């Protein structure tokens, strides 16, 4: 767990740690922090791993009415709306 | 990259230090100045606006100037007054009060050789300077008189750099000074000519939305800074959050201002809700469109239905789909096309950015450039020159080093930038 | 749907008029609250159960929660008269509650 | 097939195992029995050896006996007429060689592994037991 | 020994190539880190202990758009001084793109491209990657390929980009930098494809039941289209074509390099199982006008050529029955000078699919190129909207201040101006 | 490759169209799902419902039919039913506002917004076609889909195709018996459009199966299940040669060459002769001669008119099941030789006959029982002039004080049209007299 060299963001202490790889420190102030405390819920680097009625067969894809909770989910193919409103 | 925030004047701090206390709690920073967040994009690109010290600190880039003591001893005593670095409260001793020529040219004059020193300091201290930021009222001579000076001496150092000005301009319907005219009539003649950006915010337009959409019996001016504030963060969002698409500082003042002179905006902000209608109220993208572009949610009471829209922007921010985004500026456009001139054939901006403000699950910002802010410069002059005529108040002015001459010099640059107005609609 | 409040505490007087059994909720004026105060439920005989049964003043005490279209109410306290008649008419009266502090008038 | 040698470098680098040896040239004529050290470099399966001399033997200094190599399993092997050492194979010249789908130059030669030597065990090593 | 180095300029260059190479890890077996657990040498360098590094160079001026790939879950898939970044954004401006930032950067990336081709044993094509509404897709582009032009010489450069819509469009500018930027794309590009925002719209709302398409479904569609043209680099067709093959067989003329795509089967995984998916079926929805990349009618144009390529389970002997069909129809029109008309192209690889995506799962798929003169009213259009601002100079002010004369405007108005008769003067019949 | 497209339009026309294809789904082995269980099969090969249904790789049967209306809520319950997943989604069209019972408004103002795409769907329908018998369409007279967008789509199929056949299975209004006012302003100006455009019309009328249903079953109070179960057991009964050997059969167009004699003559009624409750139908010997003279009654025929007042033309008999040959000429020679039966003059033959092998099937649900006999009628008499005496007396009884016009005028549609159809189906009329007179 580290970053990559051409990588430009904020690290802490990254400044203040000095004589070493810059991959190195990173690896080293990622994996603890005396100093403060590091969020538990973080999403930038993660793990790589390869890329009564009313059910969601219960119509087709030109169907027309009303269903609950289904005009805000978007980006999805329209029985994958359906499916993840209803379910 | 990374932006210096200037702060002038006593309506300037207490917008200034309320803008401190909202964008401090975008990124977990208690009031020690510590981090102590939820999330790593709360700290990734927190260096556009601070420098960090030692023990796991971080302080902003800002300057306090004011022309008496006693109206930053109250911000240094805030709940968030203790983040800034003492060194440079650069202060007065003796009042500028109410006065343009003592803020110009008697007294502030001493001061801002002195202001330019920590200015100068905060702009080495960087990687690549992006920009720099002004608080201040067109009323007084303290945020007025001496932010004029400070922002000419800023250009000639720093020339090819972004300046913003955020005005609080005076109000025709009630003046809580009887020389406002002259205040502000001599104001504009530099940020016509001195500056990159400058915005127009009225207190009787913030009173008008604090009342009808937001139903407040009572509102201070806390809930009025937390409207200001609320905008000053959101054309900086681009620049410290990854977006679907980006437009930074840089990127909206190319593209917006169409003529070297007409720079001057009028914002809004979508999700205002009432805190009874907040649940009876579903927010979709055409949500916000409804509530940026109608003109009781405006923050400057310069109607855009008595005139024509010429360059008109939206930074959304939350997670939205692009189609939806533009079908809307579609829509709106082709619907009512009078108000939208018509040698610009699409007048449209947008943006979106991954992370909304917090708490809210999705918002937008709005930026119009109408042909009437003209109605803004013209009930200036007309209540400006009812006292020139008889020359009531000049005595004052006159006997502080400035000629007879400077004020219809003054009235020129006003009254040309009406034309430029009516010539464009 | 608010950023800064994700409950609120309405405050309410209920008034039983032993007249005719009558009820009514009354919500007190508070300042700066930004809601429709006042008159909450009109003055009229509050139905307990789906027979068609109304509340009366011996289903009324400290500590009980009142269910009303569909909104439960939690008697904390009751005024003086009320405590004496409720004695007087053999109902022993529970030990007076507080009613919690709402978090968004706190801030 | 595989080809690849960085793996089992990054794997097994600095490791080898040493074996010391006795080999009784007594049954012949004149030979004395002998006390050689075999190592065995685990990076690539190959095998040195090295001779250790007695206080009163009239011995030249050799600091090895044989070469760090790969040692064959049956006997001084025929491994002669040139040119089938190499390990790939070829359809053409086009230098740039094309890998023919066929494998023609393929000689089965066994080496001595990990695997195979051990403890208390007779081996053959170059026609010497 | 198939070389093939893509380069992607833009922020919009990074979210389709995004999609493409999340879609060449899973054609092959590699993974997000790069091992497996023969054809890959097309698209991946080879080290040593079983990684393979593409051969891409993802370059943008702003930071912040890079930095998402930077922390990924491809971090260890690009090898890091591939992804060159700057530090001030171009911001919607061509002059600002190629004029001012630009030439802080034309000396790195160069380096990169030499440092790849230098390695490579004998290379086909570039592909770029770029968009024609904002500054470094714009700017930038240009001078990348004035650079290319002379420093490698005659290989191929293709040319994937984005056209302006007619409507719906995101800049008030978007005219400006599309009229100066095919000043500069007609010498130096060799063919250069054209797919804009707004068609896509419709076929992610009929064909395909995605209400509200993301510019993530927008993105994992062009992605069909690179990959389609490039399945016979990677694998073995019964009828193969390469890139340098189609290239001559496309374009009549050395200015008429601007071809539409079409990708047939584009259906939805519900509505896929009930139909049939012949070849004669799909073979004339590549036709249909409701399903063109870019918003004008071939009914009012009037074909050049066209360039099917099929892959999947597709026989010869069925592709010459629909060949024969469209030939008989009378409202597709052929010029009088091209009896041939088309250029088959049969293969054996079924497309790929990516979980997560929204396409189905089919055996057959049929994308195609054609040449035809009905994009002379997509030139027409925008051509309006730029001098309908500039007769009175709209936003001028901007591009003149760092480094462009007021006479570039009009000399890159008449450059696609004579561009647009030669489309009047090549449909005529005798 | 004895294919045929079914089209269906309207409230009307959808739900005659649950009742046919419930009944062919039970015909040969399909299950809602789609496909035969694999279990166990019945008898036939690939040959017996290609007329109807398709396939896929996986052996998927999706019939070769849609469905056309004018507001959400009739297809929804096709969409939400047993046979949700037997029909491929786009079939199923729906616009969004209804015709509000105009013919005006399904004919020039909401027809033109589903004439684009339901004629897309038909080039859909047809490319995967090899030879096509022709079409079907299933409709009302006196609705305003079923009317105003049907006249709409039988003519760009007259331009587009050419003279591929097309049927029509209508519904006549009652003689007195009708649920809405506007009723003879559809029927005309409807009748006026489907003249020149369709190839066979076989009218009924619901209050006849009314009378029929109470009186050869016990069923009384029926709704429009029964009414539409009876149905498809006629239009079944037609295409039943299509689908499954015969000792002599017909095909779509064997019968339009000998029902219809003169090309604006193509009216046929109908009668299905053994219509009989199943507690008593095996009391009875139900022979070829008992279901030949039944469909002779004038209290069983499927319109109300009474062909003793008229000349039978030409009588087309659909016979299937256990029926030989030499038993139809016997019966057919006891009608010829009965003197209340009357034929034209020009006609001495006047009988096409068809006869089939396999019996109709029951539907489960429904009152029918099972029999091994059936004798389908498609007569052609003069007496169906005597069904237009009487709506063109409630045409101008309305027109002459120009009641309901305006709210048909003002949907694009001239006051004009109204005097056009009203004499061109006065034309009809005496059509009728001049060709059943005697030389």
């Amino acid at each position: 767990p580290h970053y990559i060299p051409g990588y430009t963001g904020h690290c802490p202490l990254l400044r203040f740690s000095m004589g070493q790889t810059y991959g190195q420190v990173t690896g080293q102030l990622l994996r603890g922090p005396p100093g403060l405390a590091w969020p538990p819920a973080h999403r930038t680097l993660l793990p790589p791993i390869q890329s009564h009625e009313r059910l969601s067969s219960s119509i087709i894809p030109g169907y027309t009415g009303f269903i609950p909770r289904a005009q805000f989910i978007f980006a999805k193919n329209c029985n994958q709306v359906w499916a993840e409103a209803m379910s | 990259r990374e932006i210096v925030h200037l702060q002038a004047g006593q309506c300037g701090n207490q917008i200034g230090a309320k803008f401190w206390e909202v964008i401090s709690d975008e990124h977990g920073i208690d009031p020690t100045g510590t981090y102590h967040g939820d999330s790593d994009l709360q700290l990734e690109r927190i260096n556009v606006y601070y420098n960090e010290a030692t023990g796991g600190k971080y302080v902003p880039r800002a300057v306090l100037v004011d022309l008496e003591p006693g109206t930053m001893d109250s911000v240094r005593s805030g709940p968030f007054g203790q983040i800034f670095r003492p060194d440079n409260f650069v202060f007065g001793q003796s009042g500028a009060g109410n006065n343009w020529a003592k803020g110009h040219y008697t007294e502030g004059a001493e001061l801002v050789d002195s202001v330019l020193d920590v200015v100068r300091k905060e702009a080495e201290s960087c990687d690549c300077l992006q920009g720099f930021q002004l608080t201040h009222s067109l009323g007084g001579g303290t945020g007025s008189g001496m932010g004029t000076l400070l922002i000419s001496k800023i250009r000639e150092e720093y020339p090819d750099r972004i300046m913003n000005t955020f005005s609080v301009v005076p109000s025709p319907k009630v003046s809580d000074t009887v020389v406002e005219p002259y205040n502000a009539t001599l104001s504009v003649h530099q940020l016509v000519e001195n500056t990159d950006e400058t915005y127009c915010i009225d207190n009787e337009a913030l009173y008008d939305i604090c009342f009808r959409t937001l139903k407040l019996t009572t509102p201070t001016y806390g809930d009025l800074n937390h409207l200001v504030s609320a905008t000053m963060s959101g054309v900086t969002t681009c620049l410290r959050f990854p977006g679907q698409l980006n437009a930074d500082l840089r990127k909206l003042a190319v593209n917006m201002v169409p003529f070297p002179r007409l720079h001057f905006f009028m914002p809004g902000f979508a999700p205002l809700t009432s805190r009874g209608s907040q649940q009876y109220r579903a927010l979709t993208v055409p949500e916000l469109t409804q509530q940026m572009f109608d003109a009781k949610n405006m923050m400057a009471a310069c109607d855009p239905r008595h005139g024509r829209y010429l360059t008109v922007a939206a930074v959304f921010r939350g997670r939205m789909s692009m189609k939806e985004v533009d079908e809307q500026m579609l829509n709106v456009q082709n619907k009512n096309s009078s108000y939208f001139v018509e040698w610009i054939p699409n007048n449209v901006k947008t943006a979106v950015c991954d992370i909304p403000p917090r708490g809210l699950k999705m918002s937008a910002t709005f930026i119009g450039n109408s042909t009437a802010i003209q109605e803004l410069f013209k009930r200036i002059s007309e209540q400006f020159t009812a006292m020139f005529r008889r020359k009531a108040f000049l005595h004052w002015y006159t006997g502080e080093g400035m000629d007879e001459m400077e004020f219809t010099e003054a009235e020129s640059n006003m009254n040309d930038l009406v034309s430029e107005y009516q010539q464009y609609q | 749907i608010s950023m800064e409040e994700h409950y609120r505490i309405r405050h309410v007087n209920i008034y039983y008029y032993l007249e005719d059994d009558s009820m009514s909720v009354i919500e007190p004026v508070v300042e700066n609250s930004g809601i429709p105060q006042g008159k909450l439920i009109k003055r009229q005989r509050f139905t307990k159960n789906d027979m068609g049964d109304h509340y009366h003043w011996k289903d009324l005490n400290r500590g009980i929660n009142l269910t009303v279209y569909g909104k439960t109410f939690r008697i904390v306290d009751c005024d003086r008269f009320t405590q004496d008649f409720l004695e007087s008419q053999g109902i022993e009266l529970n030990p007076s509650e507080k009613i919690p502090l709402d978090p968004y008038t706190q801030l | 097939q595989s080809f690849d040698t960085l793996k089992r470098f990054i794997q097994y680098d600095g490791k080898v195992l040493r074996f010391f040896c006795l080999w009784d040239d007594s049954t012949s004529l004149f030979g004395d029995r002998r006390e050689f050290v075999l190592h065995y470099f685990l990076c690539d399966g190959t095998v040195e050896i090295r001779e250790v001399l007695p206080s009163n033997s009239g011995r030249d200094a050799m600091s090895s006996f044989l070469r760090r190599g790969k040692l064959p399993k049956y006997g001084p092997p025929g491994i002669y007429q040139p040119g089938q050492i190499t390990d790939r194979a070829v359809l053409n010249v086009y230098d740039g060689y094309l890998l023919d789908k066929y494998q023609l130059g393929k000689v089965e030669q066994d080496f001595y592994t990990d695997q195979d030597l051990s403890i208390g065990a007779t081996i053959n090593v170059w026609g010497r037991k | 020994m198939r070389e093939c180095i893509s380069i992607h300029v833009g922020q919009a260059g990074v979210q389709i190539g995004n999609a493409c190479w999340e879609l060449y890890c899973l054609e092959h077996g590699i993974q997000p880190d790069g091992q497996m657990p023969d054809s890959f040498n097309t698209f991946f360098s080879e080290t040593g202990a079983g990684k393979h590094v593409p051969r891409a160079v993802f370059v943008d001026l702003e930071p912040t758009v890079i930095d998402e790939v930077r922390t990924g879950t491809y971090r260890q898939l690009f090898h890091p001084e591939q992804l060159i970044t700057g530090k001030e954004d171009a911001a919607n401006n061509y002059a600002r793109g190629h004029y001012t930032i630009g030439k802080e950067i034309i000396d790195l990336v160069l380096d990169r491209i030499r440092k790849l081709a230098d390695q490579c044993t004998g290379l086909q094509g570039f592909l770029v990657f770029h968009s024609f509404g904002g500054g470094t897709g714009s700017g930038f582009t240009s001078l990348l390929m004035e650079r290319l032009s002379v420093d490698y010489g005659k290989k191929s450069k293709l040319e994937f980009s984005i056209y302006p819509a007619p409507q719906v469009s995101t800049a008030v500018v978007e005219p400006y930098n599309s009229i100066l930027t095919t000043h500069t794309t007609l010498e130096h590009s060799d063919c250069a494809f054209m797919v804009d925002n707004e068609a896509i719209y419709d076929i992610c709302r009929r064909n395909l039941d995605i209400e509200r398409p993301t510019y993530t479904n927008l993105n994992r569609l062009i992605g069909q289209i690179v990959s389609s043209i490039t399945a016979s680099l990677r694998f073995d067709g019964a009828l193969n074509v390469d890139l340098t093959e189609f290239q001559t067989n496309l374009v009549p003329y050395p200015r008429i390099h601007f071809p539409l795509a079409t990708y047939a089967p584009v259906i939805s995984a519900e509505k896929a199982y009930h139909e049939q998916l012949s070849v004669a079926e799909i073979t004339n929805a590549c036709f249909e006008p409701a399903n063109q990349m870019v918003k004008c009618d071939p009914r009012h144009g009037k074909y050049m050529a066209c360039c099917l390529l099929y892959r999947g389970d597709v026989v010869p002997k069925d592709v010459n029955a629909a060949i024969a069909t469209i030939k008989t129809k009378r409202t597709i029109q052929f010029v009088d000078w091209c009896p041939t008309g088309f250029k088959v192209g049969i293969n054996y690889q079924p497309p790929t699919v990516v979980p997560g995506g929204d396409l189905a799962k089919v055996q057959r798929a049929v994308c195609m190129l054609s040449n035809t003169t009905a994009i002379a009213e997509a030139w027409a259009r925008l051509d309006h909207k730029f001098d309908l601002m500039y007769a009175k100079r709209a936003f001028v002010h901007w591009y003149v201040g760092e480094g462009m004369e007021e006479g570039e405007f009009s000399e890159a108005r008449e450059d696609m101006a004579a561009l647009e008769k030669d489309y009047e003067e090549v449909g005529v019949d005798s």
